[PDB]
């Protein structure tokens, strides 16, 4: 009942160039945003007009907007959360509100997969997967059945490469 | 160095 596509904007070279300029003019639009730097890649959720990710992915960068580079409103990186105010174009989701375990993970290539809420801040994948497939989905966001975020995505358990249940950021601390 | 959107995925 939920589903997701992806679309690609921009390949390394403007990457490169927007990261020293800081200035992103290309149009925003969607509710996870695909962010990249120079040595990594992951991603970010939009809830309540803030781009939220995480920090052992952005660090405490700022994040190459249309006027400029916007500063972080926000950054904990013990519980691995970073803020940024949201530019505009960006649909931005809304907490959960209904408490659900039946959770959707939506990962970076658009793909959405059941998990289990288990914990204030776990979740067990119903099919193990491999940790390829998960790599690069940090800030992704977990949905509630209706397609509320319940969480962001921050880390995984594994044992030989192959990820059987899931850590997040519970969506309250947003 | 700035983080940068270099794509975007949206949701139904
Ligand atoms: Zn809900």
């Amino acid at each position: 009942p939920i589903t997701a596509y992806s679309q690609q904007t921009r390949g390394l070279l403007g990457c490169i160039i927007t990261s020293l300029t800081g200035r992103d003019k290309n149009q925003v639009d969607g509710e996870v945003q695909v962010l990249s730097t120079a040595t990594q890649s992951f991603l970010a959720t939009c809830v309540n007009g803030v781009c939220w990710t995480v920090y052992h992915g952005a660090g405490s960068k700022t994040l190459a907007g249309p006027k400029g580079p916007i500063t972080q409103m926000y950054t904990n990186v013990d519980q691995d959360l970073v803020g940024w105010p949201a530019p505009p174009g960006a649909r931005s989701m809304t907490p959960c509100t209904c408490g659900s375990s039946d959770l959707y993970l939506v990962t970076r290539h658009a793909d959405v997969i059941p998990v289990r809420r288990r914990g204030d801040s776990r979740g067990s994948l119903l099919s193990p997967r491999p940790v390829s497939y998960l790599k690069g989905s940090s800030g992704g966001p977990l949905l509630c059945p209706s397609g509320h975020v319940v969480g962001i995505f921050r880390a995984a358990v594994c044992t030989r490469g192959v990820a059987k249940a899931v850590d997040f950021i519970p969506v309250e601390s947003m | 160095g700035s983080v940068v959107i270099v794509g975007r995925i949206i949701l139904s």
